[PDB]
């Protein structure tokens, strides 16, 4: 028995996650 | 500015994906071990640990592998077997790395090998890094 | 307690004469209420607990 | 209209104590816990809002 | 009691006896090399120092080879052509190691790799040491 | 310091009962930085800096 621990990663996010942001309202 | 860490908290390769190599832990008195992906993983790889003694032969070679007992802590259970063991998860990204440690010491010698040998065990590495010396 | 409701109570009477009459009655009642409980527990060990 | 819809009530703080049963000499379990409550006033000094 | 000095000084493999691996000391700020030997040598055997940056189609892949410069110190001078090298003399005997670091950082990325690729350079372990992280 | 992450203990517990369980620990982390230098050098000659 052992617990692991991890970082996220090397870098923050070496593709940063960019998204689209949320579609406008209807009319 | 820069330091030569080296001097200090010497680090030696355990496991480069094809042969295992045991680490003689006497001189220092802490230790710990840090696993490293290369590629993506198909499934999840358990390693064992084990832990040699100076050989009769030669006072200063490996023995034979013992396998390293189970420790529980306050809180838990003690495993089905009572032996450690490691379990690297599918989730593990090739950009990170973990780290982990043994609760006792044993043996003088120390070594880490998977379960079994495939594929999927030649994307990891493993290392082990010292705390200060004894001598 | 809660207070259902106030009754109807009193009315506009003329001057001129001398009596008056009942009206009618409210409700009040009465409520309770209980407390719960939040537990757990955790563990330490001694020597690193005072070391660290 | 809240502090007349909805109340809200407490007991005791957390409160910690050390478990003598499993305290050995090199180790320490600790307990916690604590109380509360809460009861929804006039049902009256509120409404709600939904899609149809 | 034994720490898991692998959270805060994690090791990474780099040059394991056929194979270089660049190593990201971007997310670190203080690093060091660690040599060991597994069998005799017969000569000499010097190392080149590089470091890397990043990829132009791709932040996240590192990009070409780049030999790192030398600083001269407060008092002595500067190296035959100003690159950076290293040698591992003939006394080293297998059951020790040796440390050393640069004095600059340069670029996000770190290598390093033998100048020549003969049986001797096959029989050295290579690896690097990380201090306290920043993120 | 950074704090990764704090556990979850405790939950709500029926009174009748006299025990308690486990929760699950967090993750608390140690960071580290350093600092940088600026640096230049200028000149001036004694007669004009003094007769100016």
């Amino acid at each position: 028995m052992v617990s692991l621990d991890c970082r996220n990663t090397c870098a923050p996010a070496p593709a940063s996650r960019l998204v689209q942001p949320p579609c406008f309202v209807c009319r | 500015m820069n330091f030569n860490v080296g001097v200090d908290f010497p680090s030696f390769i355990a496991w480069d994906g094809t042969t295992s190599f045991p680490v003689k832990i006497d001189g220092f008195n802490q230790f710990g071990f840090t696993f490293k992906v290369i590629e993506e993983l198909t499934a999840d790889v358990p390693f064992n640990i084990f832990y040699h003694e100076a050989s009769e032969a030669d006072p200063c070679v490996p023995g034979p592998a013992i396998r390293v007992p189970d420790v529980p802590f306050c809180d838990g259970v003690a495993t089905a077997d009572g032996l450690a063991t490691v379990v690297i998860p599918e989730a593990v990204a090739v950009d990170s790395f973990c780290a982990g440690s043994v609760p006792c010491f044993n043996g003088p010698w120390i070594s880490i090998a998977p379960v079994t040998v495939n594929a999927d065990s030649a994307k990891v590495q493993v290392t082990v890094t010292m705390k200060g010396a004894t001598r | 307690m809660k207070i259902a409701d106030y009754g109807q109570l009193g009315e506009y009477t003329c001057d001129a004469k001398c009596d008056a009459e009942f009206g009618e009655p409210g409700n009040i009642r009465h409520l309770e209420g209980k407390t719960y409980d939040y537990r757990g527990v955790f563990c330490f060990n001694r020597k690193n607990l005072q070391e660290a | 209209a809240w502090k007349t819809a909805y109340y809200a009530v407490e007991k005791r703080p957390m409160f910690f104590e050390q478990y003598e049963g499993g305290s050995s000499a090199w180790c320490v379990k600790y307990q916690f816990g604590a109380e509360d409550g809460g009861f929804v006033g006039c049902c009256e000094h509120g409404r709600v809002l939904r899609i149809g």
